[PDB]
């Protein structure tokens, strides 16, 4: 199996904060990996869809990138609404398996 | 009027099965199903996925031989047959369409991911 | 459709499609009358004069064979009758038709299967001989065979699909099943298959069919393919089989598309950390997406796209000298044939005739010499086998490398045509230099020593001509006018074979996005503080809201393609 | 055609040719004026605004360089001039262009040189690469180029001939010279010279080129060849030449047209004596030419020809499995192969469609099964390159031998379209043996044990069908009705592999010469005396003024051309 | 307008020359062109033969050397130019185009025959 | 050279009569011989351009052939303008011969 490895398992921070989350892979998968904002109570959002590629119709204020096994989540100022639980996916084989989930305190 | 809808929930005694489906609309059900579920306090577990019209499938191996996905290409509609159901299956459970990567690296995310179902062993 | 022939040796029966108008040939045989049944209408377009023709026509489809009849009645000489049996069947082949040319034409479409849809596969969707991702059947065109027939019809009959044996290689086509675990396609028509039988049940049924193009339009292929469905008549088991019916659906090949520079961008790829550091600036300045692509493509590459009304997709064409991904196309043909030597216009209209699309430009020689080079004439060929953006023939091997947009490129406008062509002037570059020596810095650096430089008039005096060569012919096949050309300074020399090189850093084949230009920095920043060069670059495109900013200079950008659907044009 | 400018620094010289606009650029130097020469004409399409355009025409061409000038008097400051001038020169490079499509089109006709005219040669006077008779002019397309210069011009300038390269192999170009002893033609272009230089002397001189194109309009040749003659200014012999005006001419080579029997005939080829003697007064009745062929001919080959406004002359098409002279062509291409399969169709119009030449009439299969023959795509594509008659394609592979003339016939007519078609019909034979037995008649020989058979009946069934259904693509391909089709007796039975195959001597594929018909005898002469069958095919016939002969059954006909001009249709 | 016209004839002396000529009318001198001469007395006897645009030329054993087939196809006029004449070359002067054959056999005519000129040494 | 013979030299008939002249040829040619027809003072008239091919325009009352290597001009009627001196080409090299012609009096 493939583990995610999400750090920190929460943040705090204030509105206008930049903030960022790393993950680790297991392996060496080829940038493929996917980021996951989830409100409470609903269904995940998608934000990012493939490492720095942005999903349409998210601000501009997210954005992440590789560092060689690592991966990265930024948010270059914390809104009102943009304190969430996110996650990291890592869709590179048969079997999927998500992060752990990091939750964004104010 | 795109978005995906869910049923079948409900409670269920230990040892029972539940047939949990989901809906497309204003969608032609061409992608890839995938179901993913979130037992409270724990984060997000893939389950399954289906290629409708290639009959391909996936398990999470913690589910083999105890769940099975399909699916009615005719009514757009995607079912998930989760028998000898555990305590440990308590979970609400999503469903959402496969989304394509792009270049240079394609690996692939879920979007317009539906309401979820409350199963309750 | 069928001819019916009625006579009171046996009685007659007769199968008729709904839609098809039907010969009934009463005449010939043994004054008369005709008193259809109420479910069949009867008209004639009696003396039994074969100039009497009488046509069948059925309301409704029947759900048993022979329930429908045609009562005969013949008149002296005792009574004389025929009894014809007719049985309604509907049988359609169904097709996006409404989505030949123009804005009324009719047709199907179909794509070609050329992106990789599968991630896992190192190959074509069209080469796997497979369907194994449903989301490929979103490129595929959608085929139904529609049939509403008595609940023992196909007793006797039976249906066939097929396609010609010339086409055979350049379509596949697959049919949709039924089940619970899966609903799987199957390969119909393909290269060992011109042709297939089909199983279909009585009564009513629909069969769902999934086609693919697998090449484009070419030399050996004018871009259209035909499917037809055959009805044969199999009642007689000891004989062979007869055909009573046949339909056909015609699709047409979308043609691969050129961009050019003038449509918003969507991505720049850059395969010279500075140089970098300003395309992010000017990207960002643009919003445009950057790709670095760190570690996968080419400059040599050129990026086109597919159109149609269900799927829109890019296509990658690569150099004659693979890359494809989900909705990522790639196509392949085959010193002039480096993609660098085309280019396209924006749409232009031209004494009445309209290119919504623009035209292929690229450079050539001015007569076939035994020296001058060429490009490919299978890029010709593949090129103008695309009927949409007629190409055209300029003038480049003046040049030591051939490629045309080293002298002319393209921008945005906001007025008239909404763009202008910016054409190589050593004519104005002279004058800038020669202007600036009138007015007392001759003295400057990189002036008046290069403009004494007698060799540099002459050979610029030869690529002068050379350049208002295709002025001409630029504005007899795009239909410009002066006023909408810019003449950017560009000095010229004539090096080894006498082939022209540029003087000083190329002020065209700059990097465009869309208001935003990329224009490479010229080596004169020691002229009065500010390049002259620079300066007037700046004041000829400034009237034109266009941010002009110069980068000290690999790279590719993918554009929006265009909002015309290219079917709607002659 | 070019670009002129101006300036005080240097006197500016232009060549300007008669007929062509030529652009004048004044405004962008150093108010203005303009003042032509009295032989110079100019005007305007003054504040120096660039979208001030000024177009310069000569009157007549000059016989000395530099005679005419254009005085151009700009204007506080210094008197500024400028002084222009400009040499007239009238270059046309002239073909029939009189005689696109349509009968208001224009362009040349080319021919291909297919005949032999050298008596001692054994090969295509396009193949020999030379001209060795005079009389082979009499074939090949005329070009001039006419040009009246300068008497010194050409010093600084030449004349360059060229055609496409992909074009090369497709045309050849002889320049024609002059002497008292011999006037001989030359190799100007062909296979090894894409381009060559014209030797022209200056004032007044006219050359004359005979074009011969090498190959026949096919898959790989859309018929068109443009030949192109390039000015090209030398005053600068330490620089590479310049081009500074272009001239062409486009060919269009004519199709091969096949002639149907409905044309008067010129002349019987004789490849059974007795067959040969009713031939002889067949002829002799008809007016025609028989030619005996004692001992280079064969029964499999089929005769065309080609038209042209200048010189038309037959062509002899041969099958897939050389005979040719003087004005008397050839040419070859790559079951249903042999060009006993093609047909062609008398002149119709089809729902407002003309088709003046009538359509390729071939039969093939209904669909390509594992087994069905088909006749191969080479000769499709070579027949469908003539779009001046529209093939169309017929169901045959029912019968044993494929040939699509076995089941149909053409005829003249003295009205309505002038024709009719004679198809097999076993119904009118059924009826015509019944009709006999019903009178009393059914113990006659060859009648009514042959209607009691089983077999027989329906063996024809599934053949009636066959037949029918090629009934139907015609009256809509041809746009035929009812009344214009003659049923002709003709009875089927199946053999190995169930192929269809004649109960009875052949009623069509009969040799027609004009209004006689030679039609093969039936054996059934034990009839009531006369045979019914030859009673029934006379009196179907006979209305119509035709004469009819039955001769008891490795031949050819020649028939006279359409006097109708084929580049005339759309 | 379809003919051909001859000239040059006329009395000559033993051992000078004539120049005979044949001018086309309607007709663009194509074709072979042929002279053929008879003397009072006797049949026709074939002279020469020139084709205009090749300069390939024949002629009869009873004259070679001492005549010379030339053309100007600028005038669509043929000439003969017999020097060293003899008596025995007084004759009636003929000149023809070629007349192709046809199949199967390819053998050739002369046609549109001329007036002919007098040649008396 | 290839010697052309005629035969007769003259004939005589009448109006209505049919007659025939016949000419040998001196080698194998294949069938490349025509037949002129000459009126007293005029130049001569082709008949027949290759042996059975009658030139356009002549009456069909004029036909030939071959038979081995000799050939044959047949008046199917004489006609009062059909009488001529006849003559006889045989065109088979470079070198063209004439035969001595043959006079048909009435
Ligand atoms: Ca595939
Ligand atoms: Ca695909
Ligand atoms: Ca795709
Ligand atoms: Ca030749
Ligand atoms: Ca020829
Ligand atoms: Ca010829």
């Amino acid at each position: 199996d493939i583990q995610m490895t999400q750090s920190p398992s929460s943040l705090s921070a204030s509105v206008g904060d930049r903030v960022t989350i790393t993950c680790r892979a297991s392996q060496s998968v080829s940038s493929a990996v996917a980021w996951y904002q989830q409100k409470p109570g609903k269904a995940p959002k998608l934000l990012i869809y493939s490492a720095s590629s942005l999903y349409s119709g998210v601000p501009s204020r997210f954005s992440g990138s590789r560092s060689g096994t690592d991966f990265t989540l930024t948010i270059s100022s914390l809104q009102p609404e943009d304190f969430a639980t996110y996650y990291c996916q890592q869709s590179s084989s048969s079997l999927v398996t998500f992060g752990q989930g990091t939750k964004v305190e104010i | 009027e795109v978005q995906l809808v869910e049923s079948g929930g409900g409670l269920v005694q230990p040892g029972g099965s539940l047939r949990l489906s989901c809906a497309a609309s204003g969608f032609n059900f061409y992608y890839s199903i995938h179901w993913v579920r979130q037992a409270p306090g724990k984060g997000l577990e893939w389950v399954a996925s289906i290629s409708p019209y290639s009959g391909y499938t996936s398990y999470a191996d913690s589910v083999k031989g105890r769940f099975t996905i399909s699916a009615d290409t005719s009514k757009n509609t995607a079912y998930l047959q989760m028998n000898s159901l555990r305590a440990e299956d308590t979970a609400v459970y999503y469903c959402a369409r496969k989304h394509p990567g792009s270049y240079p690296f394609w690996g692939w995310a879920l979007d317009y991911w539906g309401q979820g179902t409350l199963v309750t062993v | 459709g069928t001819l019916i022939r009625v006579t009171p040796e046996q009685p007659t029966h007769a199968v008729c499609v709904l839609g098809t108008l039907t010969q009934l040939d009463i005449c010939s045989s043994a004054s008369f009358s005709i008193n259809a049944s109420p479910g069949v209408v009867v008209d004639i377009a009696w003396p039994l004069d074969p100039g009497v023709e009488v046509t069948l026509t059925m309301k409704a489809a029947s759900g048993s064979t022979g329930d429908q009849k045609v009562q005969i009645s013949y008149y002296k000489t005792p009574p004389v009758k025929a009894l014809l049996y007719l049985t309604g069947v509907e049988i359609s082949l169904c097709a996006d038709i409404t989505r030949t040319w123009g804005p009324c034409g009719q047709g199907a479409i179909l794509l070609v299967n050329c992106d990789r849809d599968n991630l896992e596969s190192s190959a074509m969707d069209c080469e796997d001989d497979e369907v194994l991702d449903s989301e490929d059947l979103q490129d595929m065109s959608l085929m139904t065979l529609s049939t509403k027939t008595p609940k023992d019809f196909f007793t006797n009959h039976t249906l066939v699909l097929h396609v010609a044996r010339s086409e055979m290689d350049k379509v596949r086509v697959f049919q949709a099943t039924r089940g619970k675990l899966s609903s799987k396609c199957s390969v119909v028509l393909g290269p060992k298959w011109p042709s297939h039988y089909l199983m279909v049940p009585g009564g009513k049924h629909n069969m769902d069919f999934y086609v693919e193009a697998l090449a484009f339009p070419d030399t050996d292929f004018p871009g259209l393919i035909t499917l037809t469905i055959s009805l044969l008549d199999t009642s007689n088991l000891e004989l062979p089989e007869a055909v009573v019916f046949q339909d056909s659906v015609v699709f047409r090949v979308a043609p691969w598309i050129m961009t050019p520079n003038t449509q918003p961008p969507q991505e720049v790829y850059a395969c010279n950390e500075d140089f970098l550091k300003s395309v992010t600036t000017l990207a960002m300045k643009a919003k445009c997406k950057l790709t670095i692509c760190p570690e996968w493509m080419q400059d040599e590459m050129e990026i086109g796209y597919i159109q149609a009304p269900h799927k829109t997709l890019p296509v990658v064409f690569d150099s004659p000298r693979r890359v494809m991904g989900p909705d990522f196309g790639y196509v392949t043909r085959g010193g002039l044939d480096s993609f660098g030597n085309l280019e396209v216009s924006p749409p232009v209209t031209v004494r009445g005739k309209e290119y919504p699309l623009g035209r292929i430009l690229f450079g050539d020689s001015c007569y076939p010499s035994n020296d001058s080079r060429q490009m490919h004439q299978a890029l010709q060929d593949f090129l103008s086998a695309q009927q949409v953006q007629a190409p055209v023939k300029l003038y480049s091997d003046w040049l030591s490398v051939g490629h045309v947009d080293e002298f002319l490129s393209f921008v945005p406008a906001p007025d008239r045509k909404g763009f202008r062509l910016l054409l190589a002037s050593p004519r104005s570059c002279y004058k800038l230099f020669q202007e600036q020596q009138n007015e007392g810095h001759g003295e400057a650096l990189l002036i008046k020593n290069i403009l004494s430089n007698k060799t540099l008039r002459e050979h610029n005096s030869f690529v002068e001509r050379c350049i208002d060569w295709n002025r001409e012919l630029l504005k007899r096949e795009l239909g410009l006018a002066e006023s909408d050309i810019i003449d950017i300074p560009q000095l010229f020399k004539l090096k080894e074979f006498s082939k022209a090189e540029a003087f000083f850093p190329n002020m065209v084949n700059m990097l465009v996005l869309g208001k935003h230009l990329g224009i490479p920095k010229p080596f004169g920043p020691v002229i009065n503080g500010r390049c002259c060069l620079e300066e007037k670059v700046c004041s000829l495109l400034e009237p034109l809201g266009l941010q002009c900013t110069f980068i000290n200079d690999g790279t590719n950008v993918r554009r929006k393609p265009f909002s015309f659907k290219w079917w709607n044009m002659v």
